[PDB]
């Protein structure tokens, strides 16, 4: 009886509506992000769109600024709003402070907006979790995850959405300094992270690759094919 | 005439119940029963006995004759917690 | 009609059921009656009895008003604690 | 009251004749009743 | 409905045109059909009907002959029975119908 | 029953149960005694410490040079009311250049507290205030219950276990008027000590004293400052 | 049940139950009477002293709305004090915008409309106090209006509000208020207040008087003690 | 109770607000935070409660820099804690701007409690987080604890969090007024290891001290290993 | 239950009011659109075909928004009118600010943002209208855009909304040749689909509206087919069906 | 069916507003009855003046409220709501006079009153005023006019009308009376109103309990008959 | 689904805005009203029956004008019809002020329906328990629309609303021809009301108004009398 209002505390001090908003994130396609020394990658599974529909409008990885990008989970309707407000915020921050927006700052503002939307009745929580990464630290790669609650955290590597637990365990098992020593190895690591929960062929794995002082580079199907071929070569070498 | 309420035990009461139900148990000497009591926030004495029984069962599963504090931690998990993103908001 | 005792009725009932007990002259039965809204005669008798037992628990030879208030609390199974936000 | 009726008759206290042990299940009311029956030294009647 | 209790779920969809013709020929077997009876056209005149409605059509076609005190039924009797049995009830208020564009 | 959820609902008996419940919230606080002589208005409060090595909570607040209160109830409401009275006293000092009379401030508190007891949107101010001060009409001891009804009292006591203090003040009502500062403070301390259980005693760490006098502004005595008043008290029988 | 939870819901038989409940709140309070002289209006309320620690005049129910208007509230004292503040505001606004003392009929109508406005909304509750307004001026004589939580207000030759309303009314009818002056009628008011007092259910009370008439040059003020005491003596002369 | 605990505007028959107490229950779900106030300074020790090795240990904030002379220890909801901590920082900057002086720990704690008081006072819900404000001022090193109701009080050695009760009891047994900073740190770390589910090391706690003269110091990894060596 | 208001989240994390609004869309009349190489079209079914109902607008289901955009409508009539009025307002506002026609997707995004705001803020029910969009723009050309009551849009080549949507969409996916459809073939396919999408036989012209979008000399003329050409398409489909059964 | 009667803005399954009907039933709570009759050149209203107490000031118990010099009213129902409605009516008349010059016609006057009642009954913010308003006034080119207009916001013109507890019986009596065409003279109009109220009430009608107000073409001013004229009308009625 | 039949801002599990159908049911329980569009004009006819002869029939008119060429007839709640006609007049005058041309009937109907929809989107505001039937003569062609509390508007050639509207609709499509004129339309309205009318149709009991090119005007009781005598 304590889960029908956002501003009502349960006897054990639980805001159950916020947790129910969290539950919507787990119903979205997985997004995997891992940062390297000179690379930040955003793995995303595709839902194998209908044969008679265009994928161009089902974009899940979007860039807030010229050098910060985010991948979300949960409902697309809330995610689009969050991304639009984040873009407006980074542009406004550039206007007031000529320095480019920081990935930490944009993460903090996204978390603040989510928190403001889970602070009163008559405002449904944003049921999306965002994986914000970027080289905005001017020489330092950063990765961030915003829970729909309004809390953000810095992760060396993290996963959100359906099957996030398995990918998180995988990454905890093999995210090492040696694994991310080069960009190609980091991209391969993203590929192995996404393969286990997304079993399928090509076009089901979308990777966003951003290099230092560069722009977002959504890998074409040919590139993910060559990387998955490389992974198959590695596993056949292992056997 | 007198209506006595048997509310859920507090931390001292939960520790006392843990000591009561582990007196016959073959436990180690370094078990922090206060920690176990704190890990069961709202749990009855029956749940404490179930935790002790499950700790003994865990230490029986592996061929060990002494139930370590790790077995009690696993039993607390299995009894209270079994029946992370939600806990991410609290810190 | 037998109605729920009012303030005067409750005070009179507590006076009746405390006649056999050694009670301080300082007990304000009018204050007790105010503190026991929606109490029937049986609940007022239980208030007196529980006040007597609370006095006996402390080893007090005579009852006090605070003993009666504590008995009022114990009749409805309520427990009073020092709340951390009530100062 | 059964063991030491003198502590109540001197002060004119009529002890309660009934208890309602209420609480969440498993909190130990039946255990307390069994403990009472273990040292009651009087006639204990459990009603089925 | 779980398997082991209900192993097979057999669905009975409304009869199609050929199924409706089969039901018509089954329930008009004892009826004295005239020479100009084309039961297939009656099947076509009953889209999305049920087996009970197909039988009701035969019953009402016979009842028309009963009304006229004859023991044979014509195609007209079947066509009027198709209309009498398959008469549906609509919204009757264009206000409610126009809530949804 | 079902008339117990809002302040804007009336019980069939003609009572507002939310207001009665707010009036109970005063009893959740510690006992506070306030009494006035001909020339002084002293209030004594008992302080509860949440932990042994935690400072005893502030119970007597400062409002102006001639207004002092003792809070017994919700801390949030107590601090809100204290802030409101401090602002009102500051406004009176700024506009009229004279100390705000205690009666007018207490009437303002009654008017402000009445609104939550009549319209939905906020709970009643669940704090009882023992306002003490000096003005042209002499010392004043006001008690402002959360029902927005305030009482001008010679010697009032509110909070938990305050009936014993009220009884003591009732017994020694006559002597209060013709008493000096020391005797008034001793009477207040005795009334407070009547509230304590047998085991507890009036120590310097849980007693706060606030005095407003003829030529003495409001002064809150805590800790060692209480000792001059505390020594000389007759031991409880 | 069901239709009495809010002040904006009509009962199936068509009665705002919250207003009746607020009335029952007024009936639970002590008796307050006001008698109109041939040449003024006299107020007398039975103010119980709940605890002896009070200050012989604390939380008085006699309020001065204006120089000539007095109010003799009975009921929820916080609501009564708020209504006195509203009446004072209305009188001050009338004086500022029109330049002359507000007529008692107009002031009673406006304060009643303010009261009635609180029985119209679900977000607010009806006032739990009933009060009577009295004033005197040679231009329009003596007037006495009683306003209850409903907001209804007509003039009264003599009215009572509180617990012993009925007994005070039975006794006040046997008084010829049409011709008596405000001197002996004060003694009469004290005597009626003393008649309407349980004295075995109510421990004690402090009688307080008030009046406005020709002898108080058209102004309303506390009845002087040097004649309030004699009114009390006449009340004691009556056995009850 | 179910009809009286659905809002901060409703009073229970006992007079209790059965929504502030739930906020106090919320702070019990956070990791234990321990602060000790000694003459030499104020120390703050907390439990990290790491959930994944991939998360950056510095990402989650339990002890923060309210100001150069005040540090705050967190326990409870992250969002409410962040809001309250930002309010504390803004208010300390405002006091420095207006009065050209560092605010007392009393005054900054009062400022935070002012925001914590507006839980439905018509300009929501109580801030389900307890803050341990520790620092030095003109009165010396001071430690203050704030609860969701906004009730704040000076504490010699307050422990908040999941293990508040046991850590507080052992703190009562182990604390004396003549304690120095080093023994304060050692005793706080011992108590933390007593009430911590996982074995104590340098990655599952963060230690912070504020001493007069020096500024807010948060112990680094090497310093943490140094202090946990003897304990 | 967890459907008292739109702001309520189910324990599984589902906006039950939003799902209710989408499931309610099937009550609306059948609307479909086919994207061809040379243009894009919309097809609608008139549920109300009473002889006492006069047809004055001829565009009850298909609305013109901009000189190069048009939209079909399926859902609540009042919400439909509100959304189309807002669509025209946004279109003219963008035209005033930028002095160029809207790139289709921006206007759809604006509507979807408005709808999402309606399903997010309390005290407002979700817009129970799902509407198809057609248009041409300089960046990607002809596009067919779908909108749901939740504000989730998506690019599509051929869809159907309203009664019996699933069957129409399935047969679209079955017999749509990507990149090999002309406007005439698209019209024939739309008529074939609408024939058995609705239970009414013979596909009466008065019960069906079709509007087509074309790019002629950089003008982007929006044409609503009159009864003559619709009847010609009906007879063409009838003769095609007769030819198909000749094999039987 | 019975669950829809708690909010005024909620429609019954049969399509009814039960709160409005309950407000209509609240009119009878006063226990009074008022009847209005329109003559050829006059409009007469009479109503009960119940004073069940010797200490009431009978001058202040009058239910006849003068909206303006040429517009009068009788208010039946709950007293406070009726007084609020007459204050609103006076304000409306004064505003109309200030804004348009010529005096407000009676029909327009409580048509505005009924519009206020209707906007009250549409938006659930305040309970409808449980009081029936009966208006009179001589209007040029139309002769006498009496309009009854209710909490629902329904206003109409009446040759004769009545509202109160004894409404249906009085209307039936007037139906029996206003069917026989006769000279509707001042004397005859007052007499027929008094007969209506007396017969429906079955009361000898002592002059102290009836209060009458009439506007005439000859004297287009609302005038309240005092004791002498009322007694003269009663004695002329009896003989 | 009785739990979703209360609020106006919630969707039923089936997806029905229940209060709108409830307001429509309130509309259909109103007084009968029929309007027919002829080749040369439009006729609006409603029955106006009082409970007694005690009511002035001419004081309240069910048929009211919006502009010189726009009429209004309703079936449902009169008090809501008054605010609706006031809003329609204001919208028409606003359009006239902006464009200096009498407002088109289609535009007037669309704006009035938008006003009707405005009350069907928030809790605490009740939908208009009245459906309007709007006449008009625009660009040399007759117009007839119906606006519902749902906010939907259509272009009825001829329809009957209110009580026994099914009978009136069944009479229509029988005696209605697309090539009639104003007098035949008036007669058709007279008979359409007749079978939905209880009792004698007096000159005071039925109110009609034509809406031809000369503009909308409410027929005086004399014209209704002679038309009825011709019909009778
Ligand atoms: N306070 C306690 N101390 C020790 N053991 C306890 C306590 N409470 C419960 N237990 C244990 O829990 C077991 C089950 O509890 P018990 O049978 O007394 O339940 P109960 O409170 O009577 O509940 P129920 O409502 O099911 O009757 C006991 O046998 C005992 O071992
Ligand atoms: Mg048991």
């Amino acid at each position: 009886s304590y889960d029908r209002a956002i501003t009502v505390f349960s006897p054990d001090g639980h805001l159950f509506q916020v947790e129910y908003a969290q539950e919507a994130v787990k119903k979205g396609s997985t997004a995997v992000g891992v940062r390297g020394r000179d690379i930040v990658v955003l793995g995303v599974e595709k839902k194998s769109v209908a044969k008679l529909q265009d994928e161009r409008t089902v974009r899940k990885i979007c860039a807030l600024d010229d050098n910060v990008c985010m991948a979300f989970a949960g409902l697309t309707a809330d995610a689009r709003i969050v991304i639009n407000r984040a873009r407006v915020e980074c542009q406004s921050h550039r206007l007031t402070v000529e320095d480019p927006v920081t990935v930490e700052y944009i993460t903090r503002y996204i978390a603040s907006l989510k928190q403001r939307y889970t602070q009163s009745n008559g405002r449904r929580p944003f049921g999306i979790s965002a994986l914000i990464v970027g080289f905005d630290f001017d020489g330092t790669p950063r990765l961030y995850q915003t829970d729909p609650s309004g809390t953000y955290h810095a992760w060396k590597a993290n996963a959100i959405g359906r099957g996030a637990k398995s990918v998180r365990e995988f990454l905890e098992k093999n995210y090492t300094d040696e694994a991310i020593e080069t960009d190609d190895l980091t991209i391969k690591l993203v590929i192995k992270a996404l393969l286990e929960v997304v079993q399928s062929g090509g076009k089901n794995i979308e990777l966003a690759v951003m290099r230092r002082d560069q722009s977002l580079k959504i890998l074409n199907p040919e590139e993910i094919e060559k990387y998955v071929v490389e992974i198959e070569k590695e596993k056949e070498e292992n056997e | 005439d007198r209506k006595i309420e048997f509310s859920l035990p507090d931390l001292e009461g939960r520790t006392h119940i843990f000591k009561i139900h582990a007196r016959s148990m073959s436990v180690e000497r370094d078990i922090r029963f206060e920690l176990l009591a704190r890990l069961c926030p709202n749990s009855t004495g029956a749940e404490i006995r179930s935790v002790c029984t499950e700790a003994g069962m865990f230490a029986i599963r592996a061929r060990r004759k002494i139930a370590t504090e790790k077995d009690f931690l696993e039993a607390v998990n299995k009894v209270i917690k079994s029946y992370t993103p939600r806990y991410m908001t609290y810190n | 009609e037998f109605p729920m005792p009012n303030e005067e009725a409750r005070a009179r009932i507590m006076q009746i059921h405390s006649r056999k007990m050694n009670v301080s002259p300082d007990v304000n039965y009018e204050e007790l009656a105010r503190c026991t809204d929606d109490f029937n005669g049986a609940q007022c008798k239980a208030v007196c009895v529980e006040a007597g037992m609370i006095a006996l628990r402390r080893g007090a030879t005579e009852l006090t008003h605070e003993d009666y208030m504590e008995g009022i609390l114990e009749v409805q199974a309520k427990k009073k604690a020092n709340l951390q936000y009530y100062a | 009251p059964l063991l030491h009726p003198e502590r109540f008759v001197n002060l004119g206290i009529e002890p309660p004749k009934g208890v309602l042990l209420f609480g969440p299940p498993g909190t130990g009311k039946t255990l307390c009743a069994r403990a009472v029956a273990n040292r009651t030294d009087a006639c204990f009647i459990r009603v089925i | 409905l779980r398997p082991g209790r209900i192993d097979r779920k057999i669905e009975f969809p409304p009869p199609n045109e050929e199924a409706r013709l089969d039901i018509l020929k089954i329930h008009s077997r004892k009826m004295n059909l005239t020479r100009g009876i084309n039961l297939r056209k009656i099947a076509e005149l009953m889209p999305g009907a049920s087996g009970a409605e197909v039988k009701g059509v035969c019953t009402e076609a016979g009842m028309y002959a009963l009304r006229e005190r004859r023991v044979h039924v014509t195609q007209e009797d079947f066509e009027m029975a198709v209309a009498k049995v398959m008469q549906k009830d609509s919204e009757k208020n264009m206000s409610i119908k126009k809530l949804w564009k | 029953n079902q008339y117990d959820n809002d302040v804007t609902v009336w019980s069939p008996q003609g009572r507002i149960h939310q207001i009665e419940y707010a009036m109970e919230a005063v009893k959740q606080g510690s006992a506070t005694v306030g009494l006035k002589s001909k020339t002084h208005a002293v209030l004594v409060a008992l302080k509860r410490a949440q932990s042994e090595l935690a400072a005893h909570q502030k119970k007597i607040l400062h409002v102006d040079n001639h207004i002092g209160i003792s809070i017994a109830g919700l801390t949030a409401d107590a601090r809100l009311l204290c802030n409101f009275m401090r602002q009102e006293c500051l406004d009176s000092r700024f506009v009229f250049d004279r100390p705000l009379p205690v009666s007018r401030l207490v009437s303002l508190i009654g008017s402000k507290t009445q609104i939550p007891t009549q319209r939905y949107g906020r709970r009643p101010y669940g704090v009882g205030l023992l306002i003490a001060g000096y003005d042209d009409m002499g010392p004043h001891i006001f008690q402002t219950c959360p029902s927005a009804n305030y009482f001008d009292c010679r010697a009032m006591s509110i909070g938990a276990r305050s009936q014993s203090a009220r009884t003591y003040l009732e017994r020694h009502m006559s002597e209060f008027m013709e008493c000096n500062l020391n005797e008034l403070v001793k009477h207040g301390l005795r009334a407070l000590r009547e509230t304590l259980p047998a085991e507890q005693d009036l120590t310097t760490k849980n007693v706060s004293i606030g005095i407003v006098g003829k030529d003495l502004e409001f002064t809150i005595y805590d800790d060692d400052d209480v000792s001059p008043f505390l020594e000389g008290l007759e031991e409880r029988p | 049940t069901g239709y009495d939870l809010s002040a904006s819901t009509f009962s199936p038989d068509g009665r705002v139950f919250q207003v009746e409940y607020a009335m029952k709140a007024v009936e639970n309070s002590s008796t307050a009477i006001g008698i109109r002289c041939k040449d003024g209006v006299v107020f007398g309320v039975e103010k119980l002293v709940l605890s002896k620690l009070y200050e012989e005049g604390s939380n008085k129910r006699l309020f001065n709305v204006d120089r000539h208007v007095g109010m003799a509230v009975a009921g929820l004292l916080a609501d009564a004090r708020s209504l006195a503040d509203i009446a004072r505001e209305e009188a001050s606004n009338f004086r500022s915008n029109f330049g002359y003392n507000i007529p008692l009929k107009h002031l009673a109508d406006r304060v009643a409309m303010y009261v009635h406005a609180y029985t119209l909304y679900s977000a607010v509750r009806p006032f739990g106090c009933s009060f009577m307004l009295g004033s005197y001026s040679v231009n329009d004589g003596a007037q006495l209006y009683m306003i209850d939580p409903s907001g209804v207000s007509y003039g009264y030759w003599g009215c009572a509000i509180g617990k012993a309303r009925q007994a005070a009314k039975t006794e006040i009818e046997k008084l010829q208020m049409k011709e008596m002056t405000c001197r002996d009628i004060v003694k009469e008011v004290a005597k009626i207040i003393y008649i309407v007092h349980d004295e075995v259910k109510d421990k004690a009370f402090e009688l307080e008087l008030s009046w406005v008439g020709e002898l108080t040059n058209g102004r309303h003020e506390i009845v002087p003690k040097d004649i309030r005491e004699e009114a009390e003596k006449y009340a004691k002369e009556s056995l009850k | 109770r179910s009809e009286y605990d659905r809002g901060v505007n409703t009073f229970s028959p006992e007079g209790r607000l059965f929504q502030v107490e739930y906020a106090i229950e919320a702070i019990k779900l956070g990791s234990t935070a321990i602060g000790i106030q000694t003459s030499e300074g104020v120390c703050l020790a907390v439990e990290k409660r790491i959930t994944s090795p991939l998360m950056e240990p510095s990402s989650i904030e339990k002890i923060v820099e309210i100001d150069a002379h005040i540090g705050c220890a967190m326990s409870g909801l992250i969002k409410d804690a962040k809001t309250l901590i930002d309010k504390a920082r803004v208010e300390t900057q405002n006091h420095w701007f207006t009065y050209n002086e560092t605010m007392t720990v009393e005054s900054v704690t009062q400022a935070v409690s002012n925001l914590a008081l507006q839980f439905g006072e018509e300009d929501s819900r109580p801030f389900g987080v307890a803050l341990l404000f520790g620092g030095v001022d003109e009165k010396g090193p001071q430690l203050f604890h704030m609860d969701p109701s906004g009730t704040f009080v000076q504490c010699d050695a307050r422990a908040i969090g999941s293990a508040s009760e046991g850590a507080q009891s052992s703190l009562q047994e182990v604390y004396h007024k003549s304690m120095t900073l080093k023994e304060a740190i050692k005793s706080s770390l011992i108590i933390l290891k007593q009430v911590m589910e996982e074995k104590l090391n340098a990655t599952n706690i963060e230690l912070a001290t504020v001493q007069p003269g020096q500024n807010f110091h948060m112990f680094t990894k090497e310093e943490l290993e140094e202090v946990i060596k003897d304990i | 239950r967890y459907d008292s208001r739109t702001t309520i989240f189910s324990p599984e994390g589902r906006l039950y009011q939003v799902e209710y609004a989408m499931e309610a869309i099937g009550h609306a009349g059948t609307c479909l659109g086919i994207l061809a190489n040379d243009g894009v079209l919309l097809a609608a079914e008139r549920r109300n075909i009473h002889k006492l109902l006069d047809e004055v607008f001829f565009s009850e289901k298909i609305y013109k928004l901009n000189e190069d955009m048009a939209c079909s409508v399926a859902g609540i009539t009042s919400d439909a009118n509100v959304l189309t009025n807002e669509l025209r307002l946004i279109a003219q506002r963008y035209l005033l600010q930028y002095q160029e026609p809207i790139p289709c997707e921006q206007l759809v995004t604006a509507l979807c943002d408005i709808k999402q705001a309606y399903t997010q803020f309390g005290g407002k029910r979700p817009f129970g209208v799902s509407l198809l969009y057609i248009g041409w723009d300089k960046h990607y050309g002809f596009q067919l855009y779908q909108s749901d009551p939740s504000g989730n849009y998506g690019g599509w080549k051929a869809t159907c909304i309203g009664n019996n949507s699933a069957a129409a969409v399935s047969m679209l996916k079955q017999d749509y040749k990507e990149g090999e459809m002309t406007l005439k073939s698209a019209l024939a396919l739309a008529i074939k689909v609408l024939n058995k999408t609705m239970d009414v036989s013979k596909l009466s012209a008065e019960k069906v509206e079709i509007a087509t979008l074309t790019r002629e000399n950089g003008k982007t003329v929006i044409r609503v087919l009159k009864q003559k050409e619709v009847e010609q398409l009906i007879k063409k489909h009838e003769e095609e069906e007769a030819k198909a059964e000749r094999e039987k | 069916s019975a669950g829809f009667d708690r909010h005024i803005t909620i429609f019954s399954p049969e399509g009814r507003l039960y709160q409005v009907e309950y407000a209509f039933k609240a009119i009878n709570q006063g226990g009074l009855t008022s009847v209005a009759v329109r003559g050829k050149d006059c409009a007469v209203i009479v109503t009960q003046k119940k004073v069940p107490d010797k200490l009431l000031d009978s001058s202040t118990v009058t239910h006849l409220f003068k909206i303006t010099e040429n517009i009068g009213c009788v208010m039946t129902g709950m007293t406070a709501d009726s007084r609020s409605q007459v204050q609103r009516a006076r304000y409306e008349a004064a505003n109309w006079k200030y804004k348009y010059g010529y005096e407000i016609p009676v029909d327009m006057l409580c048509k505005r009153i009924a519009d206020i009642s209707q906007v009250y009954t549409q938006n659930a913010e305040m309970r409808p005023l449980g009081c029936c308003m009966i208006l009179i006034g001589i209007d040029e080119e139309q002769g006498p006019q009496v309009y009854k207009c209710d909490p629902a916001g329904y206003y109409c013109g009446f040759k004769a009308t009545a509202a109160g507890v004894k409404q249906t019986e009085s209307t039936s009596f007037l139906e029996k009376k206003v069917k026989k065409k006769f000279d509707w003279t001042f004397e005859q109009t007052v007499e027929t109103a008094i007969t209506c109220l007396s017969t429906v009430l079955s009361i000898d009608f002592k002059p102290s309990e009836i209060e009458v107000g009439v506007v005439t073409v000859e004297n287009p001013k609302f005038r309240i008959l005092t004791e002498a004229e009322i007694d003269a009308h009663l004695v002329a009625l009896a003989e | 689904e009785r739990g979703y039949s209360f609020s106006l801002t919630t969707f039923s599990p089936s997806g029905k805005l229940v209060q709108i159908e409830y307001a429509l049911a309130a509309v259909a329980g109103g007084a009968p009203s029929v309007g027919i569009k002829a080749a040369n004009g439009v006729v609006l006819a409603t029955e106006k029956k009082q409970k007694s002869i005690l009511y002035d029939e001419r004081s309240v008119h069910k048929v009211e004008p919006i502009t010189k060429h726009i009429g209004l007839v309703y079936s449902g709640m009169g008090p809501d019809y008054r605010v609706l006609v006031h809003r329609a007049r204001k919208l028409a005058q606003q359009y006239y002020l902006v464009y200096q041309e009498p407002i088109p009937t289609a535009q007037l109907v669309q704006r009035v329906a938008s006003v009707m929809q405005e009350y069907t989107q928030s809790g605490g505001v009740r939908p208009f328990g009245v459906s309007l039937l709007i006449c008009g003569w625009n660009e040399g062609r007759p117009y007839l629309f119906q606006s519902d509390p749902s906010g939907a508007y259509f272009a009825w050639k001829a329809t009957a609303m209110g009580k026994n509207y099914v009978n009136g609709k069944t009479f229509l499509e029988k005696r209605y021809n697309e090539d009639l004129e104003l007098e035949d339309a008036i007669h058709t309205a007279i008979l359409t009301l007749k079978e939905s009318f209880e009792g004698q149709m007096t000159e005071d009991n039925i109110e009609v108004g034509i809406c031809n090119e000369a503009g909308f005007r409410r027929l005086t009781p004399t014209e209704v009398k002679d038309y009825l005598a011709a019909i009778a």
